[PDB]
């Protein structure tokens, strides 16, 4: 009964990054991946923090939630 | 807004050695999804120690600093979700030969 | 005249049946290294020696006291024969 | 060794009402002693003090515990 939602996503989330730990354990509970600051060229998304990687995936709070709400992937946002 | 259970709350986990497969993925998703505590180095907020290991020496030079450690199998994090609910960690744990 | 207290605050419950004089034994050096022996598993036991195979009774008890140790004589007589509080973890009791 | 063997072969009574009962017990106890249950009471060698319907058993006091611990051995009853 664990939701396969982020399946693929390797997502960076900056600690700072509002309400960190709920957003943490939802990606994760629905199968995404956490990449650590150091593998920062490892990720597909990025959560706000543009300026780390360019040519990934941008990605918001938001966009977590959008995902989970349809029960897939949307558009980055 | 979804709600996932809490059974995992206030308890501390460290993943040691090595594990097959894919379960040290499972066992993060798991632990986390349930509000547990994960923790990257076996440090002074470890209360649980997963192993699929045997009993290792290392256990008894933590033991030191962290005299209330509980050694267990990553069946009772399994168990925990396969019922839903936070089982007893004494009936999965880990003991020298 | 001055006994050691490195069981000071912990509460014991010897379980099942045991050998010759191993009772005795136990109860001897607990008492002596000042734990505190329970007439019977309640809620104050913190850990229950036995030298059987883990008990269906042990489960029970797991329901009402979610914190018990479940340990081996063994931990107590190396206790006295190091003279000193070792971990109880690496005498511990498990399900096969 | 620490848990010197004193009190061997004295089996006793101790009322739980003794003043310092706790301390008693534990010296006794660590050094060998065996306590009697009250419903096992008539079968003691020794009793502490008001003692009744034990007749034949060695009267002793919490002084000669503490006496017997000084000595390392036991001592004339008192
Ligand atoms: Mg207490």
């Amino acid at each position: 009964v664990l939701l396969d939602i982020f399946t693929g996503v390797r997502l960076y989330l900056p600690p700072s990054t509002p309400d960190f730990s709920r957003l943490r354990r939802y990606f994760v509970a629905f199968d995404g991946d956490l990449v650590q600051e150091f593998d920062m060229t490892s990720a597909t998304h990025v959560l706000g923090s543009r300026d780390k990687n360019p040519a990934a995936q941008q990605v918001s709070p938001e966009w977590i939630w959008a995902c989970i709400r349809k029960r897939r992937l949307v558009a980055p946002s | 807004m979804p709600e996932l259970p809490d059974f995992f709350e206030g308890k501390h986990f460290f993943l040691y050695g090595e594990f097959p497969g894919d379960e040290r993925r499972r066992l993060i998703r798991y632990v986390t999804a349930f509000n547990g505590e994960l923790e990257d180095r076996m440090n002074e907020r470890v209360q649980f120690v997963i192993t699929a290991q045997e009993w290792d020496p290392n256990f008894e030079e933590a033991l030191m600093e962290n005299p209330s450690l509980a050694f267990v199998r990553p069946r009772w994090i399994y168990s925990c979700n396969e019922k839903q609910k936070l089982l007893p960690h004494q009936l999965y744990g880990v003991v020298p030969q």
